[PDB]
């Protein structure tokens, strides 16, 4: 009776109520909570197996940027970014390393050009004077790790020790049977058992901020399983 | 419940770990080690014949050095002494293609031979820039090792010395 | 002329030692360890089935946190892991009376089962703060874990790793 | 081993809790109720803190009244089995969660299978304050201390008893 | 089929029906009672025995207080009093000696110190001209008994011949294993075989005023027992 | 032959001529010594035995505080102060934590009240313009060890090598069975063999001031001993 | 593996880091501590003998 599903950042197995999101701690890095997993209501167990199953997560962070009469379409960010599969050429990147919008103009904000480890880049138009605009470029150096609860806070210990990088997460393609993710680790949690998830890094992280263009949800997680049930 | 698990890990290294250690550089200083890799106790590490890099060695203003600096990533025991009997992976700079060589197969460049490391011996990472070029920082730059999370690749294999009845031969190995 | 003395040798911890760590702590912040114990080198230590604890905890205005929060001894590995299997300690904050509990033997609290601690090993103390509670503060509270003046309490047996013979094996 | 030593309080995910009114014995304030694969047990005298408080943070009248009980299933009370009759204007609270004497054991032992309920019945006769529980804690074992007793948790998994225990 | 259970001065067991209160007689000192316990419509016995069940009584007064202009702050009682465990110091009492009430000021009205053996109090505020004030002192220098009843009135007797004294009731603290209290008797009464606890003191007794601050109930008696079923 | 017997920080079994008392070092901290024991003219040894043999030692420092016109009644220090045996409320402390008197009125300075940890003080009374008081708080917040000499100052070594802090000396109430002090060491010394305590602490010791009211002696230690005659 | 060395008040075996240097007391004397040899990351011993070992 052991059939295989799929989780979210949102919802889903669990009604947003046994599931939740949360921001990091960045001025002293800690190796803080992101999201949890509690079992829901209903069934007996959850399995997680690295080496057997998947994993995929888009982190995001934001900002605040002004503009000006003689605006300067150049933005410098304290968060490293890189391409995702390949090349930074935004058409082809299987999803954007940067998105932007204007605040004043409820409208996107293309990119013109980026420049690609100074981590900076140059923007397709012209703001306007105390013109607001927000970015959400991905997260990178910053690891990530899971851990176990027991029914209170008291900690069974963590799956696999070792952490493991966004930058790299990042780099790996996501979609591509055999270079999919497959971590390492093998556990088990029943009822009210839940996990969480957590990431040290200085940066922040993003799930929602409801201006954000596409789709609601800045950043996700998303993993498989298999349930008995 | 967790699942058993063997004291051989599979892990992939980077700079910001505790035990590494790393420092700026300047042109034409190749003896001038930028990251320092240093046995934790009670740890033995070891790498096969062949296991990615990812020698990520830009510039303060993030750009990748000149194409004819070079690496040599090199063994040490104690002492804070080099070896020649015993050295990986001397190559060029400005032949990886960052971007991808973190990803692909192909790209993914192999070291020389295998490796042991005991509860205390150091791995250099010598960067031979020619002269008069653009110094080197850290913080703008990286450093990896291995492919663990992937399926094709190869990852750094962790062992607890307690956990071993081979560890006086392999200190005598050294 | 001075006694031998054997290896073992009888102590008690405390805030204000070297090889121990400690830091500050928020509320709603369990998993930020306010006290993070670390095995020196060549020194294994060890604990009993029962030795006492002085969890004192107040605030930066010298006040004892809420009752509702709570305190957790916790063993660890070396790279700084928490682990669950090896816990000590699972216990409420307003349930000591501090001032007659150092001291007395009723009031007196023990651990719940022994420990040892290698030549490097981490315990950690993690507070739950509930809610409504001050920030945490180190330098207006202290810690101990055995009585090794008294008569009737237990202290904690120190030992150099080098004067055993089975010292490996543990 | 797989017996282990617990004491249990109000935020926790089995237990369950509801506000209260004046006059209304029959709303339990406190709902425990066995998780699946973990039989729990209570030997002949175990502590209990039953702070009861009122919204304005006072517990609440003398004459208020605190009644244990088992049920089986159906959500049912049962009179074949029950704990700790007792009344509210007895415990000395800052004192009683201390001492050894000021504590307070059961009648008698108690076992609790995978899917079995426990209430708290309070009997506020009247003429008093509304019950909040935010405002209110409850425990059950002392398993830090010496001299008291604790709970005794086990998994089901780990036995051969198990069938005897559901009997 | 034996559980131990408690009573109560109010309902409980009985329902406010199976159960009453009252007050004594004054003028002439009579061994009156002041609450029985009937059994109600289910129980086959219950039991009671000294020596191993325990026992609770908090008795108070009452009285009516005027103030004045030139108030006095400062008032005598024919009803002796003392502690209840240690001293009179009505922070630390495990519960006050005293009780009072402005009824004008629909307030409580705070103590300042005690005469102690005196019998005198002086209080912390100041009454006015005509103003009321009511106060429950606890009673003592008086006797309690138990005894028996069947069915009619017609008494078996009495459980223990011998009476106890109240002030040493006041005396013993309550709530101490050891120092708890545990009398002589050891009895059995089934259907409508009704109990009768009875009192002879010079002083009233208070169970209820409607006005009385701390909970309803001027004064309690409580009890333990081993019923079966 | 063995009488076990006592020590004081004067006279006694020295004549105050095989004792010594001294201060310590501030500005650098150092592990100085406070005291010594010489073996007197006539004995054939002295044993220590902790474990068995107990000890006491109450610490205080002094300073200097003048006064206003419109004066503070409060002070701080830079001494960290605690109770002795549980509450700080000076009527019953077991010894006070503070003493206090001033030089122009030949007359104590009662205390009010204390900020607890926040090593202030709020006193009772009301000081002069240009009047001096003198204080003597505990000392908390330093070392203790013994040693040995071999007649020079060639030191054997040390009793026990590891320390002992005066905040926790101060908390261990003394004068109770049991809770009494009892430290680790084994010794003897003979003649001239003589024996010092010693203290490492940022702040001052004072054992004696000729106007410290409570006794001519500000500290003191006092110690038990077995002696062969 | 057991080789002969020399050390220094400066440096040297030690990086100015695992050495210091101190003036001494003067006003009370007192038997003070003007340097000190901390071993360094890298070794596992050192030894001295005096009737053996020079200074």
């Amino acid at each position: 009776q052991t059939q295989e599903y799929t989780l979210s950042h949102t919802g889903g197995l669990l009604g947003s109520s046994k599931v939740t999101t949360a921001s990091n701690q960045t001025a002293p890095q800690r190796e803080t909570a992101i999201i949890s997993f509690e079992v829901p209501r209903k069934f007996s167990e959850i399995e997680y197996v690295g080496q057997r199953d998947a994993t995929r997560f888009v982190p995001r962070t934001t900002e605040e940027i002004t503009g000006t009469a003689n605006d300067d379409t150049v933005v410098q960010l304290q968060a490293n970014i890189q391409p995702i599969a390949g090349e930074e050429d935004m058409a082809d990147q299987d999803y954007p390393v940067v998105v932007a919008y204007n605040v004043t103009q409820g409208a996107q904000v293309e990119i013109a050009d980026v420049n690609y480890a100074t981590d900076e880049v140059t923007l397709a138009t012209d703001p306007a004077d105390g013109d607001t605009v927000k970015l959400w470029p991905i997260m990178g150096d910053g690891e990530v790790q899971f851990r176990l609860v027991n029914q209170f806070g008291q900690e069974e210990g963590r799956v696999y020790p070792w952490a493991t990088p966004l930058y790299r997460w990042h780099d790996f393609p996501q979609l591509k049977r055999g270079r999919e993710i497959n971590l390492h680790g093998s556990v088990t949690w029943q009822e009210n058992e839940t996990v969480e998830v957590l990431l040290d890094a200085p940066q922040a992280i993003t799930w929602e901020d409801a201006d954000y263009p596409e789709g609601q949800y800045v950043s996700t997680f998303e993993q498989d399983v298999e349930i008995t049930l | 419940n967790i699942g058993n698990l063997s004291a051989e890990k599979q892990i992939s290294l980077y700079d910001g770990q505790p035990f590494i250690s790393e420092q700026d550089v300047a042109a034409g200083d190749p003896n001038t080690p930028a990251l320092t890799i240093e046995g934790p106790d009670g740890y033995v590490i070891a790498v096969d014949a062949g296991t990615p890099i990812a020698p990520e060695f830009r510039d303060s203003n993030g750009e990748k050095l000149d194409p004819s600096t070079r690496v040599i990533v090199q063994k040490c025991d104690r002492q804070g002494n080099p070896l020649g009997d015993g050295i990986i992976f001397n190559d060029t700079l400005g032949r990886f293609n960052y971007n991808k060589m973190r990803t692909d197969p192909d790209y993914m460049r192999k070291t020389a031979k295998s490796l042991m490391v005991d509860e205390r011996e150091i791995v250099k990472v010598f960067v031979d820039v020619p002269d008069g070029a653009n110094g080197y920082d850290a913080e703008r730059s990286r450093f990896t090792l291995g492919d663990d999370t992937s399926d094709f690749g190869k990852a750094v294999e962790i062992v607890d010395h307690d956990d071993l009845t081979e560890g006086e031969t392999q200190a005598v190995k050294s």
